[PDB]
Formats: C-alpha cells, sequence, structure tokens
C-alpha cells in the first residue's frame, strides 16, 4: 500500500496500547 | 513534569513540560532540541494522536511516559 506514513502511525498506535495496557 | 519522546527509529529523549501546558508547548521544546518542525511530527499515545492544542491534564498521561514520534510523509 502507498502509504507507509499512515500503517506506521497505527503501528506506533498499535505498540502504545499494548504496553498502556493496564490503563496507563 | 517529564515525558520520554521516542522516535520511530529507536531513540528516546527526556522532555520536561508542565501538565497545563498544551501539546503546543512540548512541540516547540521538542524543535528547539531535535530540531523538527512541530507541524511535520506527530505524537502518539493510547492509541490517540497528541492534537496541537489540548492540555495534558485531560489526556492524564502518566509521570515519565513514552510518546511515540510519526513524521508526516511528504506530500510530493
Amino acid at each position: 500500500y502507498p502509504e507507509d506514513e499512515e500503517e506506521l502511525i497505527r503501528k506506533a498506535i498499535e505498540l502504545s496500547l499494548k504496553e498502556s495496557r493496564n490503563s496507563a | 513534569m517529564q515525558i520520554f519522546v521516542k522516535t520511530l527509529t529507536g531513540k528516546t529523549i527526556t522532555l520536561e513540560v508542565e501538565s497545563s501546558d498544551t501539546i503546543d508547548n512540548v512541540k516547540s521544546k521538542i524543535q528547539d532540541k531535535e530540531g523538527i518542525p512541530p507541524d511535520q511530527q506527530r505524537l502518539i499515545f493510547a492509541g490517540k494522536q497528541l492534537e496541537d492544542g489540548r492540555t495534558l491534564s485531560d489526556y492524564n498521561i502518566q509521570k515519565e511516559s513514552t510518546l511515540h514520534l510519526v513524521l508526516r510523509l511528504r506530500g510530493g
């Protein structure tokens, strides 16, 4: 997909969510 | 208050910012230190991109939290 920027943004989104699992 | 900025490449950096101070202020400091335009750089946290016009208090960001860096791709 010609949207490396968008995928990158969500990629980081998921990574962060994993860490903040305990609502923090 | 202090928070670590993590670059997509892989680099965390200490960054002190008042809770009351909005994101715009944070970007300003980041620009002076790292040397990157606020609009270009985009922070992500809690599955939500930080807006350049909202106080940290509302976000309720944890102390010394890591923020994901994301540079907007050039239109060209």
